[PDB]
């Protein structure tokens, strides 16, 4: 079984 | 009447396309030093080129049909697949790539059956299989080399995934081949700058250790397998394991309809970008066979390194959940789940292979 670690783009940026 | 849109005449990859209506697909040879029919998309709506560029999966260099010849002519199967790492090392279209993953295919079955034949013989089928594991070794290394990576690029996206789900396939079939064909207690490690491999056959007979996937390598990833799990799996008193790790190979395992859980909004890093990366290497432990699909008691435990840390969030353990049939697949999180994360790296435990 092949495994790995998705992760998300930030989208909102604040101060 | 409210004008219709066109793509521009213009010259991608070598190839010289025409003025083409919005929507349009269009074919044309392709690129000199290659045989094949190479193809276009100018964009519905937009009049515009496709901007990942001209489908070249069907390009091909002169050596593959050289390769394919070998075979007919019913050379041995190692033997050619060390041809095949060879001709892998320079420069390498589209076509190429696809089609070297599927000689790797064709040849593991040509393996068997020589395999088969000589069921000395012993010693002799061990000495096969390790010249055709560490020749699709080489392969595979060559084909993930930074270089080699835009001849993927010039594949289309379904054609990326279906290619490199081909590739986890066969290194993985070829892997437990040869974990049938060496004599408990074995190691076997292969290391290269893209892909790292280990068989192991153990007997489960008394005094059991986990098992920790690389060795001699500084890693970027690591997966263990407790002694209770190799125990849990013994068959016939042995456990035959499979670890793969490889570096790149996440750019083509589409994160499309990953069942992933966001706890905020996904954006981009530019126009048209992707939201949701593998970002780190892929590892795999298997064992005694190929998608068991068994369960674990004590679930297999992986850590990797972030590739980007960067404006990158929301860690997600997953696995590559693909038919051997269409050799399609997705990423799941089904039975995954995050043991930490910090910026840097993340730790996952997963229950099942
Ligand atoms: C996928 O990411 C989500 C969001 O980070 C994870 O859910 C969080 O997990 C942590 C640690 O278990 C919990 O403390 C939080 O309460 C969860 N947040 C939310 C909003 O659910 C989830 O664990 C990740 N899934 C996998 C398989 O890695
Ligand atoms: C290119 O297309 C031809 C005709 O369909 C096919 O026979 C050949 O296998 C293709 N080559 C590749 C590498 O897909
Ligand atoms: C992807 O490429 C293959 C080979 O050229 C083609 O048959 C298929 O239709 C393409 N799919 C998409 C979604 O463009
Ligand atoms: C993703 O899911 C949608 C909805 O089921 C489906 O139409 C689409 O074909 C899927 N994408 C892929 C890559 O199969
Ligand atoms: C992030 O996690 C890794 C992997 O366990 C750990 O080794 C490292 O210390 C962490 N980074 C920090 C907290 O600086």
């Amino acid at each position: 079984t092949n495994f790995a670690v998705l992760m998300a783009h930030r989208e909102i940026y604040h101060h | 009447v409210s004008p219709e849109l066109f793509c521009e005449p213009r010259e991608v990859r070598r190839v010289q396309w025409p003025a083409t209506q919005q929507g349009m697909l269009v074919e044309r040879p392709c690129p000199k030093g290659t045989r094949g029919i190479a193809s276009f998309q100018c964009l519905p709506a937009l009049g515009l080129w496709n901007p990942r560029g001209p489908d070249l999966s069907n390009c091909t260099s002169p050596w593959v049909n050289q390769v394919a010849q070998k075979i007919k002519s019913g050379e041995n199967a190692a033997n050619i697949a060390s041809e095949l790492a060879r001709h892998t090392r320079g420069s390498i279209y589209a076509g190429d790539v696809s089609s070297s993953v599927k000689l790797m295919e064709q040849l593991l079955d040509i393996l068997d059956a020589q395999l088969q034949a000589l069921r000395n013989k012993m010693h002799k089928r061990e000495r096969t299989c390790k010249d055709y594991i560490k020749a699709v070794v080489e392969t595979v290394d060559n084909l993930l080399r930074p270089e080699a990576l835009e001849s993927w690029k010039d594949m289309n996206a379904t054609e990326q995934v279906h290619t490199a789900t081909m590739l986890l396939d066969v290194l993985e079939e070829g892997a437990f081949l040869l974990a049938d064909n060496v004599r408990e207690p074995a190691r076997f490690l292969a290391a290269k700058q893209n892909v790292v491999l280990e068989v192991t056959v153990l007997s489960t007979e008394g005094q059991v250790q986990e098992l920790v996937f690389p060795q001699e390598y500084a890693s970027e990833s690591s997966i263990q397998l407790s002694a209770n799990t190799i125990k849990q799996n013994s068959r016939n008193g042995v456990v035959k394991v499979v670890f793969i790790l490889y570096n790149n190979l996440g750019l083509f395992l589409s994160t499309e309809n990953a069942t992933v859980k966001l706890a905020g909004e996904a954006g981009t890093g530019g126009p048209g970008g992707a939201s949701l990366v593998v970002n780190s290497q892929v590892i795999a432990a298997s064992i005694n066979k190929e998608s068991s699909r068994v369960f674990l008691m004590d679930p297999v435990i992986f850590t990797v390194a972030h590739l980007e840390a960067k404006n990158h969030f929301n860690a997600n353990c997953s696995f590559w959940n693909y038919s051997e049939r269409s050799m399609l697949g997705y990423w799941s999180t089904q039975g995954c789940r995050l043991v930490e994360s910090n910026k840097t790296h993340t730790t996952c435990a997963c229950s099942h292979l």
